[PDB]
DNA sequence: CCGAGCAGCTACTTGTGAGCGGATA
DNA sequence: TATCCGCTCACAATGCCACACGCGCTGCTCGGCC
RNA sequence: CACAUUCCAACCACACCUGGCGUGUGGC
C-alpha cells in the first residue's frame, strides 16, 4: 500500500493511513529518535510539517515540485496549533514570544 | 552517478557544511539557472554537484565568491 | 519567525478576550436541516462561517461582499478556516476552582493556603464551612467549621463573623492574600526555626510564593470564572448514516455543564433555598471539574456505552494525546509499507522497488517531467496518462528515479540503522527486494516482515539522504567500532565450502599460473573446487606512501583460495585468504580490508564477496539429511554407566546413609559429567570417519559433513544447538528455576518420549514468553533513555580542561574481563601517559588515541591512564568534541552537532531485545559462603596490599585487621593482573612484594565467624565483664572447654546494656599492651553474640580469634542481572538493604538504645558529630565501638546505594562504578557497548544540584537548581571579588531527570502531563526551546543535524 | 431478552469463529482463556499463570498457544481431556493391576 | 411544537514514588 | 515536637498492520422571540 | 459631485472521505 497525497483527518489536517482508505504510513517516535540522530534536520522538518501537517506548506510543495521547483516552506505545523487551542481552551495561557 | 562521499568528507571540513553546500550548489544549478561546469552524464543536480565537490573546484568559499561576483555584475549593468 | 514559548494563567479578562461571543444555548446542530444553531456550540457569528465565503443567512455569499458581517446573523463572510481558531466563553455563575491545582499532589492551593487538601476538599463539595474575615471574632480567619460548628457559633457573632462555603470563598480568601508580607514572616519563620520536615516545608511555600510574585500571575485566578471553550470543527461531530452523528466527549462534557450552569441561574433567579443552592453548586462543581479532568476527582462518570469518559486532559497524557500522537509522531504523505524480500542480485547501495508502488509514490515528479516534455501539457491530461499507464511514462518513471535515493525504515526502530537511505530500481512484482547484507543490521528476517518505504522530496533531503543515509556511509555500528556489515550464514558457508581444502580431488599436485587459469580449469571440471595445488600469485603491499609494490611468488593452497584471489582488491595480502574463512575470518578480512583500503573499495569488495558465496554455494549443494547427522556409537555405553551410577546413587541413599539433599547434588553433576562426556564424544565422531587414500592406505582430514561445515564454520549452527541436536538434550528446567534429576536421555534425530518432550517443552515456554513479556519493559527503558537524552548536542570545539577519568583495565574475578585498549580506544587524553619509564612524555595531552598509539602504549604496558570524559567537560547546554572522542563510526574525530545523547541511548537500548528478564541466576544459586575466601591464583607475580593495615601471627601467616585490603598481582613487565578482595582475618601465608607462583592458596578465612583477632601477643582478662550481667554459661559437650556466650541488645536486658564486653591486652606487670607509634589503650570492646573460648590468664597469641561472632552469611544476595537489573540501575532507586557508609571519619559508638532502632554516632578527631543516624538491630555491624574507619567505609554489609556513592566520593567513583556495573550486565549477556554511551548518560542523569550555602549568590540554599545554571554564574561572580556558590551535585533517576528541565515542553511530553503544566503554569516559566524534541513539537529545524549550523547563524542574529 | 443478546453478541468471549480451515474451527471452539470477566489481564499477568505446570499434562496442551501479546493465558483442551461434573479437568488413565 | 436534561428500571499487578497521619522517644 | 513507619493515592506498562463491531429507553418536566 | 464596484458560445471556483475512542482476535 501506498500513498501520494489523499485525504486529511478532521480533528488534525493530518494525512490518514492503512490500507482501506487511501492513507499513508506512520513516522513513529523511534523513527524521528533514529532521524535526530542522523543528521537530516530538513528531512525531519519536511517530514513533520511540509509533507503531512502544514495546511498551507503541502500545497505550495506540490505546486512548486509539480513546477520543477524543489524548494520548501517551513510554515508552522497544524497539530501544533491544535495543541495551542487546547490547552488555551483549559485554564492556561500559553503564547509565542516575538 | 555516486556511490560514496568519503572523498568529499575528506575534502570537507565535515559532513553538514558538505550536505549543505552541496544543496546550495544544486539549488543554483537547478532554479538558479547556472550550468554545470563538469559535463553531466545523465545524472540529477545532486550528483553533479557532489562530483564538482569533489574535483576540489567548489566549495563554501568558492560559492560565496561566485555570489558577490553576481552581486558586482547586477550592480555594474544596473549603472 | 518567533522566538521562545511562555505559559502563564490565564486571567478572566485574557480569557473574555479571546472569547468571540458566549454560548448559552447547550444545542449543537438540528435534526432536519444540517445548518448550526444561534449561539449554540457550533455557531456561526461566534466561530465562523461553516462555508467558504458563504454567511448562514446567504445574503453575503459572493466574493465581493466578504469582509463584511450580516444584518441579521452578522457573520463576517471569509474562509472556514478561521473556524480553527476562533473560540468563545461560557460565563460562569459561581466561580468554581480547577481540578489541576486542586489535585496535583502536591496541590497548588493545599501548600499556598497553608490549609491541608483535606479541609480544602470538604469545603469545595460543599459539607463543611471555611471562615473569612474574622477580626474581632474568637476564631482564626483560616479556621475551618461544619454545619453544627456553624450554628453553634453563629449566635456568638452574626455581623462580623462570616464563613462561606464555596469555591467562591477560597476566591476571596486568594484576593485577600498579601505577597510581600507573607513572603517576609514566612522568611523570618524559616531564619529562626530549626527542623528539617518543617524547614522543607518553609523553603517549598517561599519558592512559590516567589514564584507567584516574580512571574505575571495572580492567584485569584485559580478561580475559573469564565470557561473557555473549544472551537467547533476541532470538536470531532461528523454526520454518520443517518439521523445519529458521531460526536465527541467533550460535546457530552460542555452539553452537561452548560446545563448545570443554566439550572444554577434559574435558581438562583427564584432564590432557592440555601440547600437546594448549594447542592446545585456542587453539581455544576463536579460537571466543571469532570469537564477538565473526568476520573481525578475519583467517579469516572460515563457518556455512552458504560465506558470511561474523554476529558480535556485525556486529550494531553498517555500514550494517545497530542504529544505522542499527533505531534511527535506523525503520519507522513509519500509513503508506502510492503513485506520484504530477498534480492540477491542488487548492489549494496541500492535497492529493489515495485513498479506500482514507485509510480503511486513519485506522482509529482512524474507530472513535472510529463508538463516538462511536450507529452501532457496540463495536470489532468498527465494523470488520465498515469491511470492509464501507457508506454509512454515507464521511461519517464525510470528516468525520476534515476538518482533519486528512498528511505527504507523497520517497524521497530532501535538505532540509527532502523531507517536506511538506498538508490531504487523498478522491479515488477508487489514485494520489496531488500539487500541480504543489510537486513542482518536491520533485524529484519524474510518470515514475513513488513518495511516502509518514504520519499526524501526535497534537493537538500535528497543530498543529505545519499551523504549521510546511505547504506554505504553506515558500515560501522555507532555502538560498537565492529563492521555492522558482517556477512550472513549463506555466503559464509559458501566461501568455508570454497576454502575448506581436502586431501584428494581431481587435479591434486599440478601447478597454476594464475587465479584465472585456476577459474577456467574448475569451471571446464577437469579439477576439483578444493585440491591442495602450487600457484603463482601477484600479490600488492602497500608502501609508507601511497605505493601499491608488487610481488609475484609461488604458493600452495587450495583452489577455491586462488579463485577467490581474483575478488579481493590489491592491498591485502595472501594471508588473510589462505585460511578456513569462517564467519570471524572473513569479519577480519572486512576490517583489515576497510582499515588498510579505506571505504570506497570496500563495499564492492563485500558486493563481489557476496555475489562469489552465493554463487558457489549454489553450485556446491549443501544439504542436511538423515544419514549427515551421525549418533555415536558409544552413546549407549555412557547412558548405561550413568544409570547405573544413579542407580547406586539411589542404592546409598535408600541405606540411610545420605540425605536427599548431597543425593541430588551428586546425581546432578553425575549427569552433567556424563552429558559433557557424550557431547565430547558427538564431536570427536562428527570430525573422525573422513578418511581419503591420496595414493597411500589412510590421510584422516577434516570433516565434509555438510551439518559440520555449518556448524564449525559459525554460519548459523552453534555447539549447543547441535549439540542438543546429535547428542542428548541434557538436563531441563522446572517453574521455580531448579534442575530437574531425570534428564533428557535422548536427542532430536532418535525418537523423543513424551514426558522427555513435555519437560522440554515446558521449560522452552519460559524463554518463549520471555522475550514477549520484555520486549515492552525494553521499549519504555528506550523511550525513557532517549528523553533523558536529546538535551545535549556538540556546541564546542573543546572545553579547556584537564579532568577525567582513570581508565584502567578491569580484572575481577577471572584474569580480565577486558583490556585497557578497548576502554581507551576512540577517546583522547586528559594528562600526559606516564610510561613505566620515569619522565615520559610519549603520549602528550589533548591527543586523540588512534590504533596505532593504543598498539604502542599496549606494548609499552600501561597499567592505567587518565583520559577525558564528558562528565569533566565544562561546556555549558553540551558538550565539547574534544572531551567525547571519535565518533565510533567514521574514521576521524566526532564533528560538531550531533546529538551524541540520541545515538548513544539508541546504543543502550538495541541490547535490550537480546537481555533476559528474569532466571534461576541469582549469583549463588549452587553455592557461596564466606569458606571460599580461599585465594588461588592462576599465573606468577609478587603480592601488594592496598589500604595496608596487618600484622604477623606467631604460626608464620599474616593476619589482616581490616577488612578494605585489596590483593593485587604485579606481572613480570609490572602491570595487575588479579585482583581480590581481602576478608577480614584472612591467613595470608605470604607477604607483601613476595614472588608466588601460579597455583597455590595465599589467604583463607572462616565462613561463620567475625574474628576480633588481636595485635600483639599478651594477657587476656575478663575485663569489663561480669558474668550474669553481660555474659552467659552454655555449656559445651564435644569441646572439652565449655564458651562463654554473650547475649544481643533483643535477649539482654537492661541491667546489662550499659555494660559492654571488652577484652584487655595485658602484660604480666598489670598495664596493658601499647600500639607501637600512638598513645591509646589497647582494648576490643565485642558487641553481642559473641562467643568466647578462649580462657582467662592464658598467653594470647598475635592476631588470634578470640570471640567467634557468627555471621548471617550463606545466603545469595545478587539481585538478577537481567533488564529490571540495568532500570534499576538507571533509575538509582534504592536496595532493599542499602549498604550504609561513613558520612565522617573518626571513631563510632552506640548511644540511645531502642529509640525505635539503634542508635550510633561518629565522633571524629578533628570535628565533631553533627550527624546521627538511625540502623536497624536486625543488620550486622562490621565496624565496632573501638574500630576507627575513614569515611566513606562500608558499615552494613549489602548493596550500595549510588546516592551515598556520589556524595561521598565524588563524581568520578559514583560514574565508574556505574558503568563498570552496567558493562558487566551486558557483557554477561555477550553484548558489547562502548563506555562512552553509559558516560554521557549519567552525565545528563546528574543535571541537577542543590546548595549548602548560599554565599554572595541569589541563590536560596533550599533550592535545587541546575547545574550549569548556577556554574555559569558562579563564573560570573569568579570574575568579581565575590565567592560564587557551594553548590552540591545530586544523583535522581533517569525518570526525574525528564522533568527537572528547564524546558517544560520537553518534560510535557514525556510522562506526567499534568503536574508538569501545573507546575510550569502556576510559576509563569518560559522555555528557549534550546533543544531537540522541542524543536520537533514546534516543527522547525533542528539544532543538532545540518540545521545545527543554520541555527548557529540565527545566533548571530541575536 | 438485552442482557442474554449482549452477552452473546459483544463481550470479551463472544467473536466470530475464524471460517478458513477445519483446523481453525476446532482449535477456537476448544479454546481456553484467561481473560474476560472473572480472570486477569494481559496487561497485568505474572510470569506464574504463563509458565505451563506439570500438572498440565494430559488436561491442556503445552505447545499450543499464540505467540505474542497473551503467551500461556490463551490454550488448548487435550485431544482426550473432558470436563468434570463439577467444573474441572479431566483425564482418561487405564488402571494397572498387579501384573 | 420542539428540544433538551435528567430519572426509574469494581476488585491476581506490581512496582515506585509522594503525601498524610501517628505514635513514641 | 522530630521522625521513621504504616496506610493511601497518582502514574507507568512497546510498536505496527489486518479485520470485525459499536453510541440508555421511554418518559417526564421545563424552557424559547415569527 | 464623488467613493466603490458590475448581478452573465465551451470552461476556470462550487472537491471528497470516518483510527471520535474502546474492545476483541490474529500476525511480525
Ligand atoms: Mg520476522
Ligand atoms: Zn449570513
Ligand atoms: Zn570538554
Amino acid at each position: 500500500h501506498a500513498r501520494s497525497t489523499g485525504s486529511y483527518s478532521l480533528v488534525t489536517q493530518q494525512p490518514l493511513g492503512g490500507k482501506a482508505q487511501f492513507g499513508g504510513q506512520r513516522f513513529g517516535e523511534m523513527e524521528v529518535w533514529a532521524l535526530e540522530a542522523y543528521g537530516a534536520a530538513y528531512t525531519l522538518q519536511e517530514m513533520l510539517t511540509v509533507k503531512s501537517d502544514d495546511v498551507n506548506g503541502r500545497t505550495k510543495m506540490y505546486k512548486n515540485i509539480v513546477d520543477g521547483n524543489h524548494q520548501m516552506e517551513p510554515g508552522m505545523p497544524e497539530s501544533f496549533n491544535v495543541l495551542l487551542k487546547e490547552i488555551r481552551s483549559l485554564g492556561i495561557n500559553i503564547e509565542l514570544e516575538d | 552517478a555516486r556511490v560514496t562521499v568519503q572523498d568529499a568528507v575528506e575534502k570537507i571540513g565535515n559532513r553538514f557544511d558538505l550536505v549543505l553546500v552541496a544543496a546550495r550548489r544544486a539549488r543554483q544549478m537547478q532554479v538558479g539557472g547556472k550550468d554545470p561546469l563538469v559535463p553531466e552524464e545523465n545524472d540529477k543536480t545532486t550528483v553533479i554537484a557532489l562530483r564538482e565537490i569533489e574535483e576540489g573546484l567548489i566549495n563554501n568559499q568558492i560559492l560565496d565568491v561566485r555570489e558577490r561576483q553576481e552581486q558586482q555584475e547586477q550592480e555594474a549593468a544596473e549603472l | 519567525e518567533f522566538d521562545a514559548i511562555k505559559i502563564a494563567l490565564a486571567s478572566p479578562d485574557m480569557i473574555r478576550s479571546w472569547s468571540f461571543g458566549e454560548v448559552k444555548k447547550p444545542e449543537t446542530i438540528n435534526y432536519r436541516t444540517f445548518k448550526p444553531e444561534r449561539d449554540g456550540l457550533f455557531c456561526a457569528r461566534i466561530f465562523g462561517p461553516v462555508k467558504d465565503y458563504e454567511c448562514l443567512c446567504g445574503k453575503y455569499k459572493r466574493l465581493k461582499h466578504r469582509g463584511v458581517i450580516c444584518e441579521k446573523c452578522g457573520v463576517e463572510v471569509t474562509q472556514t478556516k478561521v473556524r480553527r481558531e476562533r473560540m468563545g466563553h461560557i460565563e460562569l455563575a459561581s466561580p468554581t476552582a480547577h481540578i489541576w491545582f486542586l489535585k496535583s499532589l502536591p496541590s497548588r492551593i493545599g501548600l499556598l493556603l497553608d490549609m491541608p487538601l483535606r479541609d480544602i476538599e470538604r469545603v469545595l463539595y460543599f459539607e463543611s464551612y471555611v471562615v473569612i474575615e474574622g477580626g474581632m471574632t474568637n476564631l482564626e480567619r483560616q479556621q475551618i467549621l461544619t454545619e453544627e460548628q456553624y450554628l453553634d457559633a453563629l449566635e456568638e457573632f452574626g455581623d462580623e463573623f462570616d464563613a462561606k462555603m464555596g469555591a467562591e470563598a477560597i476566591q476571596a480568601l486568594l484576593k485577600s492574600m498579601d505577597l510581600e508580607q507573607e513572603c517576609e514572616q514566612l522568611r523570618e519563620e524559616l531564619n529562626e526555626t530549626n527542623s528539617e520536615t518543617k524547614r522543607k516545608k518553609l523553603t517549598k511555600r517561599i519558592k512559590l510564593l516567589e514564584a507567584f510574585v516574580q512571574s505575571g500571575n495572580k492567584p485569584e485566578w485559580m478561580i475559573l470564572t469564565v470557561l473557555p471553550v473549544l472551537p467547533p470543527d476541532l470538536r470531532p461531530l461528523v454526520p454518520l448514516d443517518g439521523g445519529r452523528f458521531a460526536t465527541s466527549d467533550l460535546n457530552d462534557l460542555y452539553r452537561r455543564v452548560i446545563n448545570r450552569n443554566n439550572r444554577l441561574k434559574r435558581l438562583l433567579d427564584l432564590a432557592a433555598p440555601d440547600i437546594i443552592v448549594r447542592n446545585e453548586k456542587r453539581m455544576l462543581q463536579e460537571a466543571v471539574d469532570a469537564l477538565l479532568d473526568n476520573g481525578r476527582r475519583g467517579r469516572a462518570i460515563t457518556g455512552s456505552n458504560k465506558r470511561p469518559l474523554k476529558s480535556l486532559a485525556d486529550m494531553i497524557k498517555g500514550k494517545q494525546g497530542r504529544f505522542r500522537q499527533n505531534l511527535l509522531g506523525k503520519r507522513v504523505d509519500y509513503s508506502g509499507r510492503s513485506v520484504i524480500t530477498v534480492g540477491p542480485y542488487l548492489r549494496l547501495h541500492q535497492c529493489g522497488l515495485p513498479k506500482k508502488m514507485a509510480l503511486e509514490l513519485f506522482k509529482p515528479f512524474i507530472y513535472g517531467k510529463l508538463e516538462l516534455r511536450g507529452l501532457a501539457t496540463t495536470i489532468k491530461a498527465a494523470k488520465k496518462m498515469v491511470e492509464r499507464e501507457e508506454a509512454v511514462v515507464w521511461d519517464i518513471l525510470d528516468e525520476v528515479i534515476r538518482e533519486h535515493p528512498v528511505l527504507l525504515n523497520r517497524a521497530p526502530t532501535l538505532h540509527r540503522l532502523g531507517i536506511q537511505a538506498f538508490e531504487p530500481v523498478l522491479i515488477e512484482g508487489k514485494a520489496i527486494q531488500l539487500h541480504p547484507l543489510v537486513c542482518a543490521a536491520y533485524n529484519a528476517d524474510f518470515d514475513g516482515d513488513q518495511m516502509a518505504v518514504h520519499v526524501p522530496l526535497t534537493l537538500e533531503a535528497q543530498l543529505e539522504a545519499r551523504a549521510l543515509m546511505m547504506s554505504t556511509n553506515n558500515i560501522l555500528s555507532p555502538a560498537n567500532g565492529e563492521p555492522i556489515i558482517v556477512p550472513s550464514q549463506d555466503v559464509v558457508l559458501g566461501l568455508y565450502y570454497m576454502t575448506r581444502d581436502c586431501v584428494n580431488a581431481k587435479g591434486e599436485g599440478m601447478v597454476l599460473t594464475g587465479p584465472k587459469e585456476a577459474e577456467r580449469l574448475y569451471r571446464s571440471g577437469l579439477a576439483s573446487l578444493h585440491a591442495r595445488v602450487k600457484v603463482r600469485i601477484t600479490e600488492y603491499e602497500k608502501d609508507a606512501n601511497g605505493e601499491l609494490v608488487a610481488k609475484t611468488s609461488l604458493k600452495d593452497t587450495t583452489v577455491g583460495r586462488a579463485i577467490l584471489w581474483m575478488i579481493v582488491p590489491k592491498g591485502l595480502p595472501y594471508s588473510i585468504v589462505n585460511q578456513a574463512l569462517g564467519k570471524k575470518a572473513i569479519s577480519k578480512m572486512l576490517n583489515t580490508c576497510y582499515r588498510i583500503l579505506g571505504l570506497k573499495p570496500t563495499v564492492i569488495f563485500a558486493d563481489q564477496i557476496m555475489y562469489t558465496g552465493f554463487a558457489y554455494a549454489a553450485r556446491s549443494g549443501a544439504s542436511v539429511g538423515i544419514d549427515d547427522m551421525v549418533i555415536p556409537e558409544k552413546k549407549h555405553e555412557i547412558i548405561s554407566e550413568a544409570e547405573a551410577e544413579v542407580a547406586e546413587i539411589q542404592e546409598q541413599f535408600q541405606s540411610g546413609l545420605v540425605t536427599a539433599g548431597e543425593r541430588y547434588n551428586k546425581v546432578i553433576d553425575i549427569w552433567a559429567a556424563a552429558n559433557d562426556r557424550v557431547s565430547k564424544a558427538m564431536m570427536d565422531n562428527l570430525q573422525t570417519e573422513t578418511v581419503i587414500n591420496r595414493d597411500g592406505q589412510e590421510e584422516k582430514q577434516v570433516s565434509f559433513n555438510s551439518i559440520y561445515m555449518m556448524a564449525d564454520s559459525g554460519a548459523r549452527g552453534s555447539a549447543a544447538q547441535i549439540r542438543q541436536l546429535a547428542g542428548m538434550r541434557g538436563l531441563m528446567a522446572k517453574p521455580d528455576g531448579s534442575i530437574i534429576e531425570t534428564p533428557i536421555t535422548a536427542n532430536f534425530r532418535e525418537g523423543l518420549n513424551v514426558l522427555q518432550y513435555f519437560i522440554s517443552t515446558h521449560g522452552a515456554r519460559k524463554g518463549l514468553a520471555d522475550t514477549a513479556l520484555k520486549t515492552a519493559n525494553s521499549g519504555y527503558l528506550t523511550r525513557r533513555l532517549v528523553d533523558v537524552a536529546q538535551d545535549l548536542v556538540v556546541t564546542e570545539d573543546d572545553c579547556g580542561t584537564h579532568e577525567g577519568i582513570m581508565m584502567t583495565p578491569v580484572i575481577e574475578g577471572g584474569d580480565v574481563k577486558e583490556p585497557l585498549r578497548d576502554r581507551v580506544l576512540g577517546r583522547v587524553t586528559a594528562e600526559d601517559v606516564l610510561k613505566p619509564g620515569t619522565a615520559d612524555i610519549l603520549v602528550p595531552r589533548n591527543t586523540l588515541l588512534h590504533e596505532q598509539w593504543c598498539d604502542l602504549l599496549e606494548e609499552n604496558s600501561v597499567d592505567a591512564v587518565k583520559v577525558r570524559s564528558v562528565v569533566s567537560c565544562d561546556t555549558d547546554f553540551g558538550v565539547c568534541a574534544h572531551c567525547y572522542g571519535r565518533d565510533l563510526a567514521r574514521g576521524h574525530i566526532i564533528n560538531k552537532g550531533e546529538a551524541i545523547g540520541v545515538i548513544a541511548a539508541q546504543s543502550i537500548g538495541e541490547p535490550g531485545t537480546q537481555l533476559t528478564m528474569r532466571t534461576f541466576h541469582i549469583g549463588g544459586a549452587a553455592s557461596r559462603a564466606a569458606a571460599e575466601s580461599s585465594i588461588q591464583v592462576k599465573n606468577k607475580g609478587s603480592i601488594k596490599l592496598s589500604n595496608v593495615k596487618s600484622v604477623v601471627n606467631s604460626s608464620g601467616k599474616l593476619v589482616i585487621t581490616s577488612r578494605n585490603t585489596e590483593l593485587k598481582l604485579i606481572d613480570e613487565f609490572g602491570r595487575t593482573k588479579e585482583s581480590y578482595k581481602v576478608p577480614y582475618g584472612a591467613v595470608l601465608a605470604k607477604g607483601d612484594g613476595e614472588q608466588v607462583a601460579g597455583g597455590e592458596t595465599v589467604a583463607n578465612w572462616d565462613p561463620h565467624t567475625m574474628p576480633v583477632i588481636t595485635e600483639v601477643s599478651g594477657f587476656v582478662r575478663f575485663t569489663d565483664m561480669i558474668d550474669g550481667q553481660t555474659i552467659t554459661r552454655q555449656t559445651d559437650e564435644l569441646t572439652g572447654l565449655s564458651s562463654l556466650v554473650v547475649l544481643d541488645s533483643a535477649e539482654r536486658t537492661a541491667g546489662g546494656k550499659d555494660l559492654r564486653p571488652a577484652l584487655k591486652i595485658v602484660d604480666a606487670q598489670g598495664n596493658d599492651v601499647l600500639i607501637p607509634g600512638t598513645d591509646m589503650p589497647a582494648q576490643y570492646f565485642l558487641p553481642g553474640k559473641a562467643i568466647v573460648q578462649l580462657e582467662d590468664g592464658v598467653q594470647i597469641s598475635s592476631g588470634d580469634t578470640l570471640a567467634r561472632i557468627p555471621q548471617e552469611s550463606g545466603g545469595t544476595k545478587d539481585i538478577t542481572g537481567g533488564l529490571p537489573r540495568v532500570a534499576d540501575l538507571f533509575e538509582a532507586r534504592r536496595p532493599k538493604e542499602p549498604a550504609i557508609l561513613a558520612e565522617i571519619s573518626g571513631i563510632v559508638s552506640f548511644g540511645k538504645e531502642t529509640k525505635g532502632k539503634r542508635r550510633l554516632v561518629i565522633t571524629p578527631v578533628d570535628g565533631s558529630d553533627p550527624y546521627e543516624e538511625m540502623i536497624p538491630k536486625w543488620r550486622q555491624l562490621n565496624v565496632f565501638e573501638g574500630e576507627r574507619v575513614e569515611r566513606g567505609d562500608v558499615i552494613s554489609d549489602g548493596p550500595e546505594a549510588p546516592h551515598d556513592i556520589l556524595r561521598l566520593r565524588g563524581v568520578h567513583a559514583v560514574t565508574r562504578y556505574i558503568v563498570n556495573e552496567v558493562q558487566d550486565v551486558y557483557r554477561l549477556q555477550g553484548v558489547k557497548i562502548n563506555d562512552k554511551h553509559i558516560e554521557v548518560i549519567v552525565r545528563q542523569m546528574l543535571r541537577k544540584a542543590t546548595i549548602v550555602n548560599a554565599g554572595s549568590s541569589d541563590f536560596l540554599e533550599g533550592e535545587q537548581v541546575e547545574y550549569s545554571r548556577v556554574k555559569i554564574a558562579n563564573r560570573e561572580l569568579e570574575a568579581n571579588g565575590k565567592v560564587g556558590a557551594t553548590y552540591s551535585r545530586d544523583l535522581l533517576g533517569i525518570t526525574k531527570a525528564s522533568l527537572a528541565t528547564e524546558s517544560f515542553i520537553s518534560a510535557a511530553s514525556f510522562q506526567e502531563t499534568t503536574r508538569v503544566l501545573t507546575e510550569a503554569a502556576v510559576a509563569g516559566k518560559r522555555d528557549e526551546l534550546r533543544g531537540l524534541k522541542e524543536n520537533v513539537i514546534v516543527g522547525r529545524l533542528i539544532p543538532a543535524g545540518t540545521g545545527y549550523a543554520y541555527h548557529q547563524d540565527r545566533m548571530r542574529r541575536r | 431478552s438485552a442482557a442474554v443478546k449482549e452477552f452473546f453478541g459483544s463481550s470479551q468471549l463472544s467473536q466470530f469463529m475464524d471460517q478458513n480451515n477445519p483446523l481453525s474451527e476446532i482449535t477456537h471452539k476448544r479454546r481456553i482463556s484467561a481473560l474476560g470477566p472473572g480472570g486477569l489481564t494481559r496487561e497485568r499477568a505474572g510470569f506464574e499463570v504463563r509458565d505451563v505446570h506439570p500438572t498440565h499434562y494430559g488436561r491442556v496442551c503445552p505447545i499450543e498457544t499464540p505467540e505474542g501479546p497473551n503467551i500461556g493465558l490463551i490454550n488448548s483442551l487435550s485431544v482426550y481431556a473432558q470436563t468434570n461434573e463439577y467444573g474441572f479437568l479431566e483425564t482418561p488413565y487405564r488402571k494397572v493391576t498387579d501384573g
